[PDB]
């Protein structure tokens, strides 16, 4: 595959799904549908799924990709189970194991991160299928391929959006931030337990040098820190 | 001290350099939001990227 | 007007080696041109100058300039702790003399920040390693030795330099700086313990004394000092921890774009 | 009173309807979303199967079930606030959709239908509208309707043609 290309629909739908919980430590994961038989994957829709991470272990709902899947062929079957997305802002550890799940729906699995957030204004997706390029004497090993993006609409959706950009051309919520209040009054146990994270991400770092482990947990560490500056 | 150090003056010489310093005796000569959330949530941005 | 720079800085020097360090300094202060005509002439030129500014810098109080205009004359550990590199393009013999430059700017580079580097220095000289294990030391005792020892190095002309006077206030303020390492950060600080560590200094009543002229100097603050008891007494933050996160973004920034 | 539709929810009402176009068949759905104050929030939509019945009865209650619980899972977990339907004849030329809107007002009184026209919509030109029964008299009335998004989501739209905290304390 050559490139990809995302509807603004798919856009909106990642952010709507990222939004309805209200949680910005938490990432959202789901299916998109489209059309993968070119050189030039067209993603066109998509829904979101049940999802839960624990350690580095991850719950997808199986049951519900193929029910969910069923009633979308019976919207449109022109509109395939081509891959899956998640609000990222970053590619996970755990995301070369979650795209071997996907892979039992379709093959190759496509990866679609979108950026909910928009820290980068040029693009808010990044899209990865999975590869080897390979070592010679030793075994393949797999990793995602980055492939390039261009947002592109069909007439339908040309339209909407236009007409949507015309003028410019609670008790959930406050559930959250009784958590965030539980989690400052907290705070200085989860601080120490970041502290131990961190150092053990580095610890799997210098390993490689596992490393992909360390730096995931590392990461985490970082988000749970600005999570606690954000709820301050 | 002070007297030791202004080179043993009498309590009378001391008097006129505390004088000219306003130093005086007490107990002893008397002698002495919102911009920053923005940019955390800009910092927290950039490390998401 | 490359070749009449040139030659106010060789007379400039001149003037130093056998002349005062005030008009020397005027003379400096004039001197400097665009760095262009002097790159397009030679490569040497421009690492003659950038000495020559180290040098007045090291008569100057402040080691700061001299460390700029040595490190672009010859490389030199950047803040952050990145390597400089110089370029190779200067004639040998002018290499050399800026090799020799680079060691005595080590002088000026000590005093500008840290720590422990003479990677690009020979490994196998005891000379500027040495002397660098003393500083890391603290203790005066071995610094004496050392300019006892390379007595040769500091005398290279003898009237000139009938007295090392330079490098004797040097190591004077460098003994200083450990003492304010410790930069109180405690509120009351038994006396006993302030005695043992001022002990170490050559003067024994230093610490009465030594310890009252250190805050005078600022470097370290003491509270309580004087007293009857004996004993010393020792939104920012925000500022602070912003600053902190913008060094982090930095770095990052880095990363992603290499 | 004010129906405030969603990004996502407009642009699936009008991608339906236009597919339903090609199909000749007229496409319905459920609308998503909260009941605040008098104004009503549609923040998504679903699409119902195409039914061989026509108007009332063409809700299928199995696939609601279904879709419903699979979307629970998902985050959004709104009300069905009402239905929305293409329906080609103008003006108001149809009886039987009405009473479908009934059956929607007796299970919640606050239900709302909005009809959307993916032939007569154009560039420059949504034509849409939406409705509630009323409480001589006429059966029912038509309420404007405005768009919500947000900053995430201008953005997001900005990207055709290119050459959560903040919301819950708001």
């Amino acid at each position: 595959g050559r490139v990809v290309r995302l509807h603004p629909v798919i856009l909106a739908s990642i952010v709507d799904s990222y939004e309805r919980r209200n949680e910005g430590a938490a990432r959202v994961i789901g299916t998109l549908l489209g059309t993968v038989d070119k050189h030039s994957v067209e993603v066109t829709n998509c829904f979101s799924v049940p999802h839960n991470e624990s350690e580095d272990e991850v719950a997808v709902d199986m049951e519900f990709a193929k029910n969910m899947y069923e009633l979308h062929k019976k919207v449109s079957p022109n509109e395939l189970i081509l891959g899956w997305y998640a609000t990222g802002h970053d590619i996970t550890e755990h995301s070369v194991l979650i795209h071997e799940y996907y892979s039992r729906e379709a093959p190759n699995p496509i990866h679609l991160t979108v950026d909910t957030s928009l820290q980068n204004g040029r693009m808010s997706i990044k899209a990865y299928v999975s590869t080897l390029m390979g070592v010679p004497g030793r075994t393949m090993g797999v990793m995602f391929t980055p492939l390039t993006v261009k947002y592109a609409y069909y007439d339908t959706e040309r339209i909407g959006v236009d007409l949507i950009m015309k003028t410019c051309f609670x008790x959930x919520x406050x559930x959250x931030x009784x958590x965030x209040x539980x989690x400052x009054x907290x705070x200085x146990x989860x601080x120490x337990x970041x502290x131990x994270x961190x150092x053990x991400x580095x610890x799997x770092x210098x390993x490689x040098x596992x490393x992909x482990x360390x730096x995931x947990x590392x990461x985490x560490x970082x988000x749970x820190x600005x999570x606690x500056x954000x709820x301050x | 001290l002070l007297a030791e150090m202004l080179g043993d003056l009498s309590d009378s010489q001391l008097k006129v350099w505390m004088s000219k310093y306003g130093w005086s005796a007490d107990e002893q000569i008397f002698i002495c939001x919102x911009x920053x959330x923005x940019x955390x949530x800009x910092x927290x941005x950039x490390x998401x990227x | 007007k490359m070749l009449g720079y040139f030659s106010l800085v060789g007379l400039l020097r001149l003037h130093s080696l056998l002349g005062d360090y005030y008009q020397a300094i005027k003379v400096l202060e004039n001197i400097e041109l665009n760095k262009k005509s002097m790159y397009s002439r030679v490569p040497e030129c421009q690492v003659t100058t950038y000495y020559y500014v180290g040098f007045a810098y090291l008569m100057m109080r402040r080691y700061q300039d001299a460390i700029r205009v040595f490190a672009n004359i010859l490389l030199y550990i950047q803040r952050t702790k990145s390597m400089f590199q110089r370029t190779t393009y200067k004639y040998e013999m002018i290499n050399k003399q800026n090799e020799q430059m680079h060691a005595l700017l080590a002088i000026a580079l000590t005093m500008y920040p840290m720590r422990i580097d003479e990677s690009i220095h020979l490994q196998l000289r005891e000379k500027y390693g040495d002397k660098m294990l003393r500083m890391q030391k603290g203790d005066p005792q071995v610094y004496e030795e050392l300019f006892s020892y390379s007595c040769p190095k500091f005398l290279s002309e003898p009237f000139l330099q009938q007295l090392k006077v330079f490098s004797d206030e040097v190591q004077q303020q460098a003994q200083l700086s450990t003492i304010r390492s410790f930069l109180k950060l405690y509120t009351t600080m038994p006396v006993a313990k302030l005695a043992g560590f001022l002990d170490l200094t050559e003067q024994e009543f230093r610490i009465q004394l030594l310890v009252f002229k250190h805050k005078m100097k600022n470097l370290v603050w003491t509270s309580g000092i004087s007293a009857l008891d004996g004993e010393f007494q020792s939104x920012x933050x925000x500022x602070x921890x912003x600053x902190x996160x913008x060094x982090x973004x930095x770095x990052x920034x880095x990363x992603x774009x290499x | 009173k004010q129906v405030q539709i969603d990004g996502l929810v407009v642009l699936k009402i009008i991608k339906h309807y236009q597919e339903e176009g090609q199909g000749t068949e007229v496409v319905q759905g459920v609308l998503l979303g909260l009941v605040v104050e008098d104004r009503l929030e549609i923040t998504n939509c679903f699409p119902f199967p195409q039914h061989t019945e026509d108007d009332a009865d063409f809700d299928e209650v199995q696939y609601q079930m279904e879709m419903m619980r699979s979307l629970r899972h998902v985050n959004i977990d709104h009300l069905h606030v009402g239905w929305y339907q293409s329906t080609y004849y103008g003006s108001f030329v149809t009886r039987a959709l009405l009473d479908s809107q009934f059956s929607y007002q007796h299970a919640i009184e606050e239900s709302v239908v909005l009809i959307y026209d993916p032939i007569k919509t154009a560039q420059g030109s949504l034509s849409l509208k939406a409705y509630r029964l009323t409480p001589f008299e006429y059966m029912f009335e038509e309420v404007p309707i405005v768009i919500k998004n947000s900053h995430l989501i201008n953005v997001l739209m900005w990207e055709l043609e290119k050459k959560x905290x903040x919301x819950x304390x708001x």
